[PDB]
């Protein structure tokens, strides 16, 4: 299968036609997505198979072929870009200043951008093009607007 | 049976569309990975 670094759509033919259920990042031979996109199932890349290697429902993350490789972090001050990959539409960069999720266990950056559920797993990047987390696990606020955490894993 | 298809390179775009606000929210994260608002 295709192992080139970059952003990929995650598709299924189980439903009507070919449906995009999410997005992920290929980096250093490892495929990175959110757990709620694949539910930990194996994936196909052409004639090849990608098996899950690590995952955690609470973090809502999963890696395939190897351990989680993404370790860049939002600096807490600068604008970032969501590299949105919406279903049936071209990859597009959206620049934004993250807000914050304040939790009992610390603060996390959050992006107030609303895309279809199938955009989950799209990468959020810093000005060096490094992936600081994945978009797609968040909350619906007072006025009905969607806000995603910037979800990042740990590089062991 | 899920499959992946390349959609692009991961690169910062100069002069990308700039939007979205920056809300500061108190949230809770449960064991199932669901975020909720704390009021």
């Amino acid at each position: 299968g295709e192992t080139t670094d970059g952003v990929y759509r995650v598709m299924t033919r189980r439903l009507l036609g070919s449906t995009q259920v999410g997005v992920g990042v290929m980096q250093e031979g490892v495929f990175h997505t959110m757990w709620h996109v694949t539910k930990g199932a194996a994936l196909r890349s052409g004639e090849g198979r990608l098996d899950p290697y690590w995952g955690d429902v609470k973090q809502d993350l999963v890696s395939y072929c190897g351990p989680w490789k993404l370790d860049a972090a939002w600096d807490g001050l600068s604008e970032v870009q969501l590299l949105a990959v919406p279903p049936g539409e071209r990859a597009k960069n959206i620049q934004t200043l993250p807000g914050i999720f304040k939790t009992k266990d610390g603060d996390i950056g959050a992006v107030a951008l609303d895309y279809p559920a199938g955009t989950s797993g799209s990468p959020i990047l810093d000005k060096c093009g490094r992936v600081i987390g994945l978009y797609g696990n968040g909350v619906v606020i007072k006025n009905g607007s969607y806000v995603s955490a910037i979800t990042q894993g740990k590089r062991e | 049976d899920m499959y992946i298809e390349r959609a692009g390179d991961i690169t910062w775009e100069k002069d990308a569309e700039v939007t979205g606000n920056s809300p500061r929210l108190d949230v809770a994260l449960d064991e199932s990975g669901d975020f909720s608002l704390v009021e």
